[PDB]
DNA sequence: CTCGTAGAGTCCGTGTCA
């Protein structure tokens, strides 16, 4: 697709060889596609550029210093406030599959939206008690309390 | 032919 | 006698003298890793091998070289304890020196410019600790060895199943260390077909053509010649008498007018002999005999110049006439026969479709890469790369050796790639085997199976990483510039580090260490394995590889193997076995001269061992090594039989070299059935250390070796005298003989107090010596877990009786007394670790505050101001260890709570309670608390207090070490300053500091004193530097996972007592579950009134032939009787003389044994110490196949004043009446396996449910239900229990509305259900509808 | 092997003998481990095939059945009639060897008393109803099935017998893994069945049938052994 | 679902659907862009391959999960197999009101009795105890009853002993070779953690006391209790279903 | 007796359970 675009947008008057122009357009298209449709949770391209630059700088620091790069050192080496680096580190994962062997990872996922049966019994008892108490009161006052 | 199902081989051919 | 040995001597039965002593048990691991690092000059095994294999890197003729120089290993950042506590790996940095050479273009090659980039960092390599374990992520691990099939060429048979018509189909194979597999095979039609590793079949001649070969060349290679000529008529065939054997004469075989053989009679031996004696070479035969031959070389007409005859076609009368008229007088025919020389290559050529080299190459390329066009260059490159490329193919050094020896060559050195000669030899050997000469080889032979270790695997991973890095460097240097780039940015350690980490961290051979006992660790480290990468699989093993090959004798234990799915695939190593330099197992044998058994040991492998005849270990000798009885039992070639005395070549070195350590720790093993011996060997590993482990009364003598070789105990490095002892340290003042010229120094041993093991058991070392006591090199100074005075002690020896007791020992169950539980004999300590992580959530961060909502002071009594439990607090299940609160909001209460809060006006807090609490049912004591805080966060008061304590402790430890060493060095300085002018008065009067300050008027001693002062200042500075390093390490930040702010770890110590439901076992494979705890006054008692500790069923012995337990009981009774005699003699304090005499009599008490004990011991100190140690029972030793005998046991019983029968009269405690049929009473050593019942009991009523399928979350960490399988469904269908099944699979598990309604009904007192439909059916319907199918529920 | 182990466990076994016994020990362990799974698979298939068979009727009023007789191989009896016919229901009235008397009426659950009565006399063959010849469609009836049960009475209506049969067959699965002349082992008469022979001059009967069998009838009319005489055999009596 | 620590877990069907949608969109764009024939044909082939992988995987190329070598899980793999819905969730579901422990001898029992630990019984019968406590007036609200049960007071033990009087339970051993592997007993509360099994039923269960374990289930509905008492009781199964011979002989 | 079917041998391979 990128080479089709390049051939559509080609001018031979300048005399340059078509190889460089076609390579430029193809590389741009491939990089844009990889940035757009490479992750389950898509992220903006500028974040991808920041991550790539951070990785390159970290590799350089690791090679030059030997031991390892810490986030603070990667902070002063870069020109940012040292917190966006932490956020970019935290935003650089990919979803796991539930069929990973361990039984499987998907068998240990609990359902957190359910209400305990004891809670249901407590609510039923509370409803009954409230109905009894309201019936105990007067007519107009109980009606007003219910309406409120 | 080997009756391969790989689209890569067909496209390269 | 060594002091540790002379404190308590084990009486030892056994008659065979020892010539070779047990080697170091953990030698394989240490040797493998040492070879792996092993900086050595010559290029061989190690990192040098990989470095010299990859480098130097050359560009695409770019005139630049990157050449390896050397390498080195740095120093670890953290030691073992720091890595374990922090949770990181223990490794060292790899620093390699690289030199870059660049050439200019273009002129004669020379050193244009070389940049010597120094110390390029390339990842880290994990290190091996002092015992053979690794600390990968704070957890110890063991890299087990692998038993895999060695590279080479192997010939099989594939007999039987093929076509169900007999006619075995032979085949061959070539297995390289790295590369593709070649193969050859026959077929029902006797056609040689060749297969690439697993691709489709092909005729064998395609490869031969691909090697630049023609039909004539192939025929010359694989066939012989027959000579024909026409002496003007009648085909005077040139005959060879030898070739005529094994055939029936078809004509009148005559020569020189004499008819040696006449037509109508088949060739016989006499005819052949007469032809040989008469020297008849040429005969005459009609054209009929020659009509059936095959021509080797093509024939063309010289006059016409046309290809009248080609190679390999059946001849005919017309063809013969044409050739004769064309001037052809000699014709060559292949020598073919139906017995010795079959027409196989000729048939393959006939069926071969290809004709020229290019056609064969095209065919190979198409087969390997079907579906793409073939090309000359592509096919040629593929063929060259497949088998003849040193980069993609390499057999081995061992592979080359095996390949050579299989083909009967005299050289065991060669190249790493095949050649035409090797393939020709393989084909010829396969054809010869097909013709009936030669024999196939069995795979299971241990001469064909090889063993891999940690060093080899790590080197392979490093080589993979280096290959990737080298390819990347080549590409970058070729494409990139080569004028200013320094050789520190073109090499990345990422791939090497990734490969090494992938191997060491996520692999099937790097296994979580087993740490139940010292024995469990020892057996884990000496373990073989046929599984893992490059090995077999559990479900595809077969019955022929899970079997005891005869070659296992002396190399692999035959009775120690798991009893589960993977049986026969583990094969723990033997006792004396080693590993060859090629990786094959060998065992030692004694060299036998003419008739005298010498004492020189030779190690032999299976191949070598097959030839000689090896005698037996239990062969009598008489003080010159002469076989007493002439007919000595031996075993020569996978068999055993009698042999002459002066015909044996070797002899077994010991009677123990057939079993492993685990199976060698079992006394009276020869009286036990094999199955029960296997069960006992497997169970003896699982014993859990008790509060106080004493010793075995009946042992075998392998306890000391196992205890010492394992690193649990502390052993003195040098001799000396104990200078200070404490429950946490031991200080030794080395002897004057073993101290170096300088640095007199002192030995300090720091003991390991209560810590945790991988299995949650307790690890504790306690002192074993006293103040001012001599110690020699190799002695034992501190006991580890489950050892006593340097001996292994896994359980405890109880008083048992064999009889039925009112059905409380009906099955394998056991009946235990109450005095056993009162005395805490089988009590064990378990340590648990709990963690509370404070994360950051979207609403807000979590807190570890001590102010928890809706909870009173009762739960917060044990929480300090910071909100963390105290040290020493005794907590119970349900208590709070660390407090915590989580933010919350927008509860969205329903009207009822609205009205309730309006009436009562109680505020709704926005913070939840998510604190950490003790697991239900477990109660213990807090023994340790640790806090980790992320860098850039405030530290609470508890963390500051803990770090201050840590700093103070570190400073105190360093100061104490410095002061001990300073006392030692002051003694050294006194010694030194005594010379150069001896001043006894000045030394006593002058303070230690003033000794160095003073100096002579003028002498070299002035310079020496100046140097001493400078070195003392340097030592002060370096000690300050160590203190600063420790403080900075303690105060540095924590590298935590993303999203965590604080981590708190709490350690609880739990003391587990014995109760019904716990599992106990002996050493002879006798299991059981405790059934009752009987009162002391209800147990059977003997005449003297002493009850019995345990009661075992007599019905377990006869059906399971393990007679070792009864012999052990008798011998234990004898030993305890001797001990009781000594104790009674000592209570009344008779005198040293009586004790000496009685102990000597007890030690002699033998029939030609090799004990050889005093009198040489100390006057009364040593003898009284020995008597005090023996007052509880004299230990005994009984080797595996050389132990005690019935007569000796009877003598020992008689000496102790006990009934030689082994049975006594017992009385009933509950009635006082005496049982008839005297009972068998004795002492047995029993274990406590870690199948505790507190870890098994589980129950639930309601709880959490899964997410996709709304079913209970089965398991143990969560409640989880019991799975109701299809077998139980069938069982319920067998009855008529429809309602139970319906509720079982409808309301109990999956129907949500049914669950809620059933719970409410049960609470309300109405037992009824409304079934409904399960959720799994709806899920299935939706999933099947997601396809193109349409499934719906009808109705009518 | 050509040499046995001449020792026992009261005495000791030397290295060679114990090494030899390890072979059988390991082989047996592996064999059991694998036979368990094979039996499990077989029982699963058996339950699958016939899991929908139920007793859906009371009596189909049929008259067919299987003719039940004791199984005697050679001169020995491997299975008596009492075990074979106990619990079944007769299809046709059983007549004693002395005809004109009905020993037992038509279909009636043959319990212990009837079996003892039959064994009192010389009854040899009795016809009983079987489930393979039941007229009921979409199930079987109680009379054609019989009695066998954890209970002692006749089968109930609505019982799932296919699952029971599959489980019964599959449960014991893990426990599975010249003569020119014939001589009698007991005195008695000799009975020829489906035999066509001719006497030779020497005084012998020529077996001229390829399906000849030799019986043994006692004084009570009960066979005690069964032998087959191949075509062309020498006769004694 | 999101995991603790900012991590996420997802099903392979998500990535398969993403792939199908992406290739369909690209094919639509190419068609709207008037691309050459070869590109359109290749896009069609890719779309067909993606659809085939989504429906039934492992038939052409067995696409593997990203960043891993394990193959993806197709729609057809969920329904079928030994671990699919039919055999893993429609016949072998987990259940509530159940537990397990190690079995012991207990030779004093009667043929219709078993030994059940107090803790197991309490935690299995919790709801019945709540109902009884509320009925008897000891606890005003279910929360109070829950607190009383959690504190383990004497009245709780008395109520449990009253509610476990004539309520049978089902005991099951792992390999259920025949219908005698499940039977109903009348619990007898004991102290400890091991289940006591009558000696005479070991042969039917095929159980030995050297580490064996067993499970206990509680029938809830009234018809379930009646079925347990009238069909599965240990005193009702004395003859072998395979042959009328007894199965409770002394061993 | 040649040549067509058509059985029938082959057989090589895709598949499905454990
Ligand atoms: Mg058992
Ligand atoms: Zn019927």
């Amino acid at each position: 697709i990128g080479l089709m675009k390049a051939v559509d947008k080609f001018e031979y008057r300048r005399g340059y060889k078509f190889s460089t122009y076609a390579t430029w357009w193809i590389r741009q298209a491939i990089t844009r596609s990889i940035a757009d449709q490479a992750r389950t949770i898509r992220i903006p391209v500028h974040m991808i550029e920041t991550i790539n630059k951070l990785n390159r700088i970290s590799r350089q620091m690791l090679q030059e210093m030997g031991r390892e790069p810490t986030p603070e050192e990667l902070a002063e080496r870069m020109l940012m406030p040292e917190d966006k680096i932490r956020k970019v580190l935290k935003i650089a994962k990919e979803p796991i599959s539930m069929e990973t062997p361990i039984s499987h990872l998907g068998d240990f996922i609990e359902d957190t939206t359910l209400e305990l049966p004891l809670d249901s019994a407590t609510t039923e008892s509370l409803r009954a008690a409230t109905h009894d108490v309201l019936a105990g009161l007067t007519a107009r006052e109980a009606k007003v309390l219910r309406m409120r | 032919i080997g009756r391969t199902t790989d689209p890569v081989r067909m496209y390269m051919r | 006698y060594s002091y540790t040995e002379k404190k308590r001597i084990r009486k030892d039965f056994g008659k065979r003298p020892q010539v070779l002593d047990v080697p170091y048990l953990l030698s394989i691991q240490l040797d493998s890793f040492q070879k792996f690092i092993e900086q050595d000059p010559e290029g061989q095994y190690g990192l040098e091998a990989a470095f010299r294999s990859v480098f130097p890197i050359q560009s695409y003729s770019g005139n630049s070289e990157l050449q390896y120089v050397s390498y080195r290993l740095g120093e670890p950042v953290f030691d073992v304890q720091e890595c374990q506590i922090r949770g990181v790996t223990y490794s060292a940095p790899l620093r390699v020196k690289l030199r870059l050479v660049i050439y200019e273009r273009e002129a004669p090659e020379g050193t244009v410019k070389d940049i010597k980039e120094q110390e390029v960092y390339m990842g880290e390599i994990p290190l091996m600790t002092d015992n053979g374990t690794f600390v990968i992520n704070g957890t110890e691990r063991v890299i087990v060895s692998q038993l895999h099939r060695s590279p080479g060429v192997f010939f099989d048979s594939d007999k039987g199943k093929t076509h169900s018509s007999g006619k075995v189909l032979y085949n061959a194979r070539i297995i390289p260390y790295r590369g593709s597999w070649l193969d050859f095979e026959f077929d029902p039609k006797d056609n040689l077909f060749v297969r690439i590793d697993r691709r489709r079949k092909l005729p064998a001649t395609i490869i031969l053509r691909a090697l630049n070969y023609t039909t004539e060349q192939i025929l010359d290679l694989f066939f012989e010649k027959v000579i024909f000529e026409i002496r003007d008529n009648k085909l005077q065939m040139e005959l060879v008498p030898e070739r005529l054997r094994g055939e029936t004469a078809s004509f009148d075989i005559e020569a020189n007018g004499k008819v040696y053989v006449e037509k109508g009679r088949r060739i016989t031996a006499r005819h052949i002999r007469q032809l040989e004696k008469d020297d008849v070479k040429l005969i005459e035969v009609p054209v009929e005999y020659i009509a059936g031959k095959v021509v080797a070389k093509d024939y063309i007409d010289e006059s016409t110049g046309e290809l009248i005859c080609a190679a390999n076609m059946e001849l005919s009368l017309d063809l013969l006439a044409k050739l004769s008229q064309s001037g052809h007088k000699r014709i060559e025919t292949l020598f073919t026969n139906d017995l010795d020389h079959g027409p196989y290559i000729s048939e393959t050529l006939r069926v071969d479709p290809t004709n020229d080299r290019l056609s064969a190459l095209v065919e190979i390329y198409r087969m390997m890469r079907p579906g793409e066009p073939p090309t000359r260059e592509a096919a040629e490159s593929l063929f060259e790369n497949l088998f003849f490329s040193e980069d993609r193919y390499d057999l081995s050094a061992v592979g080359r050796m095996k390949f050579n020896r299989s083909l009967l060559r005299e050289e065991i050195e060669g190249s790493g790639i095949l050649s035409k000669d090797d393939i020709i030899d393989v084909m010829k050997k396969l054809i010869d085997i097909r013709n009936g000469k030669g024999e196939v080889d069995d795979i299971d032979h241990l001469g064909n199976r090889r063993i891999r270790s940690v060093g080899e695997m790590a080197e392979n991973q490093f080589r993979v990483g280096l290959v990737r890095v080298e390819r990347a460097v080549k590409e970058r240097l070729s494409l990139g510039d080569l004028d200013t780039l320094m050789p520190q940015d073109m090499i990345n350690a990422k791939p090497i580090s990734a490969a090494v980490k992938e191997f060491f961290g996520s692999s099937q051979l790097s296994q979580f260490m087993d740490q139940n006992n010292p024995l469990s660790e020892i057996t884990h480290k000496r373990r073989i394995s046929a599984l893992g990468p490059g090995g077999l699989t559990r479900e595809r093993a077969g019955f022929e590889v899970r079997d005891v090959h005869p070659t296992h004798y002396g190399r692999v234990c035959p009775i120690e193997t798991p009893e589960g799915p993977n049986i026969g695939l583990i094969n723990s190593l033997s006792v004396y076995a080693q590993t060859n330099e090629y990786g094959f197992l060998e065992t030692p044998y004694r060299k036998v001269t003419d008739g005298v058994v010498t004492d020189e040991i030779h190690y032999l492998s299976a191949i070598e061992e097959g030839n000689y005849v090896i005698a037996q270990a239990n062969s009598n000798l008489d003080e010159e090594g002469h076989f007493v009885e002439d007919l000595v039992t031996c075993r020569s070639k996978g068999e055993s039989s009698l042999f002459s005395r002066d015909q044996v070549d070797y002899m077994d070195v010991s009677t123990q070299q057939v079993v492993s350590v685990g199976a060698s720790l079992i006394p009276f093993l020869e009286h036990d059935d094999a199955n029960r011996a296997l069960m006992g060997a497997n169970m003896q590993r699982q014993a859990v250390p008790t509060l106080r482990a004493d010793k075995p009364l009946v042992g075998t003598g392998m306890e000391r070796a196992v205890a010492v070789d394992s690193g649990v105990t502390a052993v003195a490095k040098r001799g000396g005298v104990v200078q200070y002892v404490d429950a946490s340290r031991i200080v030794i003042k080395v002897n004057e003989d073993e101290m170096y010229p300088g640095e007199a120094g002192i030995d300090i041993y720091n003991l390991t107090k209560y810590t945790r093991s991988n299995q949650n058991t307790c690890i504790n070392q306690m002192p074993c010596v006293s103040l001012g006591e001599p110690v020699e090199r190799g002695d034992v100074l501190a006991d580890g877990p489950s050892t006593d005075l340097g001996e292994l002690a896994l359980g405890q020896n109880m008083r048992v009786a064999f009889m039925p007791w009112n059905g409380y020992n009906f099955e394998d169950s056991i009946l235990v007394s109450e005095r056993v539980v009162q005395e805490d004999r089988f009590t064990t300590i378990h340590i648990q670790e709990l963690a509370c992580v404070s994360r950051d959530t979207k609403l807000g961060p979590e807190e570890i505050t001590a102010d928890i909502p809706n909870v009173g002071e009762a739960a917060l009594s044990k929480l300090d101001e910071s909100g963390i439990v105290y040290i020493g607090a005794e907590v119970t299940g349900g208590d709070i260890l660390v407090g915590k609160v989580t933010p919350k909001g927008e509860t969205q209460l329903t009207p009822e709570e609205k009205l309730l809060r309006a009436i009562f006006g109680e505020k709704a807090s926005d913070v939840k309670d998510s604190s950490l609490r003790v697991p239900n049912g477990v109660s213990g004591t807090v023994i340790d608390v640790q806090v980790f805080t992320r860098d850039g966060v405030e530290k609470d008061k508890r963390a500051l207090e803990i770090e201050e304590m840590q700093l103070k402790q570190a400073k105190k430890d360093l100061s104490e070490e410095l002061q001990i060493l300073e006392a030692g060095l002051f003694s050294r300085i006194r010694a030194v300053l005594v010379a150069g002018g001896v001043e006894a008065e000045k030394l006593d009067k002058l303070p230690r500091d003033r000794w160095l300050e003073l100096g002579l008027t003028d002498e070299e001693k002035q310079n020496q004193l100046e140097q001493l002062a400078e070195q003392y200042d340097e030592l002060k500075h370096e000690f300050e530097k160590k203190l600063e390093a420790k403080r900075r390490k303690i105060t540095q930040g924590d590298d935590l996972a993303p999203g965590v702010l604080k981590i708190v770890k709490v350690y609880l110590a739990v003391k587990r007592r014995i109760q019904p439901g716990d599992k106990m076992a002996g050493r002879h494979g006798n299991k059981g579950v405790i059934s009752k705890i009987n009162p002391i006054e209800d147990m059977p008692y003997d005449e003297n009134g002493t009850p019995v500790d345990i009661v075992l069923n007599p019905l377990g012995v006869p059906s399971r032939m393990n007679i070792g337990q009864i012999l052990e009981t008798h011998l234990g009774m004898a030993a305890k009787g001797i001990g009781d005699k000594i104790n009674a003699m000592l209570k009344q304090q008779q005198e040293v003389a009586k004790l000496r005499e009685f102990i000597q009599r007890a030690y002699d008490l033998g029939a030609d044994v090799r004990q050889k004990v005093d009198l040489s011991t100390f006057s009364d100190e040593e003898v009284m110490r020995l008597a005090e140690n023996l007052r509880k029972g004299m230990p005994i030793a009984t080797p595996v196949f050389d132990g005690a005998k019935e007569a000796e046991i009877k003598e020992l019983l008689k000496l102790g004043d006990l009934p030689t029968s082994g049975q006594i009269r017992l009385y009933d405690g509950r009635t006082g009446e005496q049982f008839e049929r005297p009972v068998t009473v004795g002492y047995m050593y029993m274990l406590k396996l870690n199948h505790l019942v507190d870890d098994k009991m589980h129950a639930r009523s309601t709880g959490s449910y899964s997410l996709v399928t709304q079913q209970p979350l089965g398991g143990k960490a969560q409640f989880g239900g019991q799975r109701f399988g299809e077998m139980e469904v069938w069982a319920l269908e067998a009855y008529g229990a429809a309602y139970t099944l319906q509720e079982m699979l409808t309301v109990k598990s999956d129907d949500v509305n049914g669950r809620t309604k059933m719970y409410k009904n049960i609470v309300d007192g109405n037992h009824q259900m409304e079934p409904g439909m399960p959720e799994s059916f709806n899920v299935l319907l939706k999933e099947i509808r997601s396809l193109g199918i349409n499934i719906e529920l009808e109705d009518e | 092997i050509e040499t046995p182990i001449t020792a026992n466990f009261r005495e000791g076994l030397n290295v060679l003998q114990y090494f030899i016994s390890t072979h059988g020990a390991r082989k047996g362990l592996a064999d059991t481990a694998l036979k368990t799974a094979n039996s499990g698979y077989l029982t699963r298939r058996l339950v699958d095939v016939a899991q929908d068979l139920v007793v859906t009727e009371d009596d189909c009023g049929t008259h067919e059945g299987i003719m039940m007789t004791p199984v005697i191989e050679g001169g020995d009896v491997k299975e008596p009639l009492r075990d074979r016919v106990l619990g079944r229901v007769t299809a046709e009235d059983v007549l004693k060897p002395g005809t004109a008397d009905i020993l037992v009426p038509r279909n009636t659950l043959l319990h212990e008393q009837w079996c003892d009565l039959l064994e009192e006399n010389s009854v040899d063959a009795v016809k009983v109803r079987s489930v393979v010849s039941c007229d009921t469609d979409f199930g079987v009836c109680a009379h054609c099935y019989g009695r066998d049960l954890a209970r002692g009475h006749i089968i109930n209506k609505g019982e799932a017998i296919g699952v029971i049969a599959a489980q019964s067959i599959g449960e014991p699965g893990t426990q599975l893994t010249a003569e020119s002349s014939i001589q009698v082992k007991n005195k008695g008469s000799i009975k020829l069945s489906n035999v066509k022979s001719v006497v030779n001059s020497s005084g012998k009967l020529v077996i001229t049938s390829r399906n000849t069998e030799l019986k043994l009838i006692d004084e009570f009319g009960r066979t005690k052994e069964s032998y087959k005489v191949p075509y062309g055999a020498v006769l004694a009596k | 679902v999101p995991l603790d620590g900012g991590r996420f877990a997802t099903s392979d069907l998500n990535d398969l659907y993403r792939r199908v949608i992406n290739r369909n969109n690209r094919l639509k764009r190419l068609l709207d862009l008037a691309a050459p024939d070869i590109i359109v044909r290749n896009e069609k082939r890719m779309l067909q391959e993606a659809v085939d992988a989504l429906l039934d995987n492992g038939r052409r190329g067995r696409a593997i999960t990203g960043s891993n070598k394990r193959p993806l899980k197709s729609l057809a793999d969920m329904i079928k197999g030994k671990q699919g819905r039919f055999r893993q969730n429609l016949l072998g579901k987990r259940v509530d009101y159940s537990g397990r422990s190690v079995i012991t001898v207990g030779p004093y029992l009667r043929l219709h009795q078993c030994g059940l630990p107090k803790k197991m019984a309490l935690e299995l019968f919790k709801p019945f105890i709540y109902g009884k406590l509320e009925l008897r007036g000891l606890a005003t609200t279910i929360k109070a009853a829950k607190k009383m049960v959690e504190r383990e007071e004497a009245v709780v033990w008395d109520i449990l002993d009253e509610v476990i009087r004539e309520h049978p339970v089902l005991l099951n051993r792992a390999p259920t070779l025949h219908r005698l592997g499940i039977q109903a007993f009348e619990p007898v509360l004991i102290e400890g953690k091991a289940i006591q099994l009558h000696p005479l039923v070991c042969a039917a269960y095929n159980a030995d006391f050297d580490g064996d374990q067993m499970a206990v289930h509680v029938p809830l509905t009234l018809e379930a209790q009646l079925e347990a008492r009238a069909l599965m009781m240990s005193t009702n199964n004395i003859l072998s279903p395979a042959n009328g011979e007894p199965i409770i002989v002394p061993s």
